[PDB]
C-alpha cells in the first residue's frame, strides 16, 4: 500500500511498463502449457501420470501469475493510470 | 528435545490425510522449536512451488517479484548441501540495492531469521524446508540430525506429492490462464477496456472470455463469476 | 565417482515408471560401484517386505527359513544410523549354529559382503537398502554420502509405494461397452446391419462408434483396430 | 467344444434367440455403468475407494460379456443363421 506510494510518477511508469510486459510474457507462457494439458486429457495416448505433471504445472503457474498481477495491481494504484506498453 | 519433537512430526506426517493436516503438523514442530514459520520451496529452472505459513501478502511479493533470483538463502542452498542458519542480520545494506529492499521487506513480514535443509533433487531440482522467526537468533542448526532433517524433507516432498495425487482435474472444467487473467481483473474494478490494455487481449473478447468463465463455473453474472470464484479458493 | 553415478541414479529413479525400470536403475548404480546385487527391505512390525535382485534360489531359502531373524545385516542395520560396510567373513565358519549355515548359503549365493542404508521410519518402521558383491571386500560407505544416503533410500521407499498402488483405469482410455461389442462382431466378420439386428445399436451409428474405437486404440483402419484388440488382449 | 453340432436347429435357434436377447440386456446394463464410470472420475469429488468400485465393476462386467458373448457366436455358427429377434 506504502510501498510504491513513496515513489514518483516517472519511477512508477518505469516500473508499471515493465510489470505489463511481464504480465503478458507469462500470460502467453501459461496459456501454452494449459492448451498442451487440454489437448493431452483427450489423447489416449497419454498416460495418467504424465498428464499429473501437466496439471501440477498449471497449478503453479497459476499461483506465481496471480501474485505477479497483484504486484502490478499494487502499482498501478500508486501511478494512478495504466501506461501505454509498446 | 529438537531431534525429539522431530521424530513426533515424522509420525504426525505419516497420518496427515491432506494440506492442512501437514501444516499443522509442521507448525507444531516450528512452535516447539522456537519459530513460528514454515516454508517448503521446490525450485525448477524459473518455476518456483512453495507450501507455507509465512504471511499471504508477502508470498505475493516473493512469487510476483521472482526474489527466488536475489534471496540468499537460496543462494546459499546452492553452494552448500547441508542444513544452515541464516539471519538477515547478515545481509549489510548501506545503500538502496534490491538486496536491502529485499532484507526490509523480509523483515516487515516477520521474517528474520531462520534454518534451512537444502536437497538437490533430480534434473538439477532444488527443494528446502526451512523453519522461521521474527527473533534475531533462533539456531537449532546445532543439534538437528541431518540425515533426520533430510528424511524430513523427503517425507514433505512425497507427502505433498501424494496429495496432489488425490485430486485429478479435468481442464475442460478449470478457467484457462486467460479467463483466469480477466476474472481477476474484474474482481479488481478494470473494465473489459482497463483489462484489454493491461492484457493485451482486446476488450470484446475479454467479454467473451468472461462468458467462458461464467459458462465453466455456472454464474449468471460476473459478480458471482467473483463470488463462487472466491468460495473456491480459485482466486 | 560414486557420488556421480548416485546423482545419476537419482534421475533414473525419478523417470522410473515401474519396478522393472527401478531395477534397471538400481542394478547400474550397483554395477558402477562394483558391486552385483542390491536388495531394498522394509519392516513394519511384523510383516517385511522387500524388492530385490538376489538369486531366486536364494531367496527362497531365505524366506523358506524365515533368515530375517538370524541375518546378521538386519541385527546390525537397527543398531545404527549410518552407512557400514559388513562381510560374510565375520560369521562361524565351524561349528553348527544357524550362523554358520546362514554363512555357507550366503557366500554360495554370492552374497559375501556389502554396504547397507539404514533407515528408522515412521512408526518404529524399518528400511534399509543393500548392495551386495560375491567378491571379498568392496566398500564405499567411506566416500558415500551420508545425506544423499538417505535421500536415494527414501526415493526407492516411495517410488515402491506410489506403484505397489491400485491399477487405476481411465475410462476415456477403455473401450465403451457398445464399442467393444461393435469391434467383435467386427471380428467376427458382420457386417453394420447384421451387428445393429444383433445388439440393437443402430446401423449407421454401427460405424460411428467403430471409428471411436479406432481413435482410442490408435488405429487407421479396422483391421488394424482388430490386431490391436487382439494384442492388448480385449477381444 | 463343438459339442452344439450334436444339437438340432430347433435347439439351436431356442439356444440363440434366448442368447441374443442377454447379449442385448448386458449391454443394455454394461453400458450404463461405464457412462456412470466415465461421469465419477469425471467428478474430482468423488473419492478414490468410489471409483475404483465403479472400475471393477467395468472390468468383472467386460469380462462376462466376452464369455457370453463368444458363447453366441458359436451357436450361430453351429445354426447357420442369425434369427430375427424383435426390440
Ligand atoms: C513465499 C514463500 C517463500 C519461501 C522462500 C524460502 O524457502 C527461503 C527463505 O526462507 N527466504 C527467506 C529469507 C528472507 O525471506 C524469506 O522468505
Ligand atoms: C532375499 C531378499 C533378502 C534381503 C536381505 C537384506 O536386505 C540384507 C542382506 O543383504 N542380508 C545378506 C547377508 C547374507 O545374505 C543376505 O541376503
Amino acid at each position: 500500500e506504502a510501498r510504491y506510494s513513496v515513489m514518483t510518477k516517472s519511477e512508477l511508469e518505469a516500473l508499471a511498463v515493465s510489470a505489463i510486459r511481464e504480465h503478458r510474457r507469462l500470460l502467453w507462457a501459461d496459456q501454452a502449457v494449459y492448451e498442451e494439458w487440454l489437448r493431452a486429457s483427450d489423447d489416449p495416448s497419454i498416460s495418467g501420470p504424465v498428464l499429473q505433471t501437466l496439471q501440477d504445472e498449471y497449478v503453479a503457474r497459476q499461483k506465481r501469475s496471480e501474485a505477479q498481477q497483484e504486484e502490478l495491481s499494487d502499482i498501478l494504484d500508486a501511478l494512478g493510470f495504466v501506461p501505454d506498453v509498446p | 528435545s529438537v531431534n525429539g519433537n522431530l521424530r513426533s512430526l515424522i509420525d504426525m506426517l505419516e497420518a496427515a490425510q491432506d494440506g492442512h493436516m501437514i501444516k499443522i503438523a509442521l507448525r507444531s514442530f516450528a512452535h516447539s522449536c522456537g519459530y513460528d514459520r514454515f516454508a517448503y520451496l521446490q525450485k525448477d529452472g524459473t518455476q518456483v512451488r512453495t507450501f507455507h505459513s509465512y504471511p499471504g501478502p508477502w508470498e505475493s511479493i516473493y512469487l510476483g517479484s521472482d526474489y527466488f533470483n536475489i534471496d540468499p538463502v537460496l543462494a546459499e542452498a546452492k553452494r552448500r548441501r547441508d542444513v544452515f542458519f541464516w539471519t538477515a542480520d547478515a545481509w549489510p545494506a548501506r545503500g538502496s540495492s534490491p538486496l536491502r529492499r529485499f532484507r526490509d521487506e523480509a523483515i516487515s513480514h516477520g521474517i528474520r531469521c531462520g534454518v534451512t535443509i537444502p536437497v538437490e533433487g533430480s534434473y538439477g531440482s532444488a527443494m528446502m524446508l526451512t523453519f522461521a522467526s521474527p527473533e534475531r537468533k533462533v539456531d537449532i542448526s546445532g543439534v538437528l540430525d541431518p540425515k533426520k532433517a533430510v528424511q524430513l524433507l523427503m517425507m514433505v516432498h512425497y507427502q505433498l506429492k501424494i496429495i496432489a495425487a488425490k485430486t485429478v482435474l479435468n481442464p475442460k472444467q478449470m478457467l484457462s490462464p486467460r479467463e483466469m487473467l480477466c476474472l481477476v481483473w474484474a474482481s479488481k474494478g478494470k473494465t473489459a477496456s482497463v483489462t484489454a490494455n493491461l492484457t493485451g487481449i482486446n476488450a470484446r473478447t475479454v467479454q467473451h472470455y468472461l462468458d467462458k468463465a461464467r459458462a465453466k463455473l455456472d454464474a449468471e453474472s460476473v459478480p458471482q463469476l467473483v463470488a463462487i470464484a472466491k468460495d473456491r479458493g480459485l482466486v
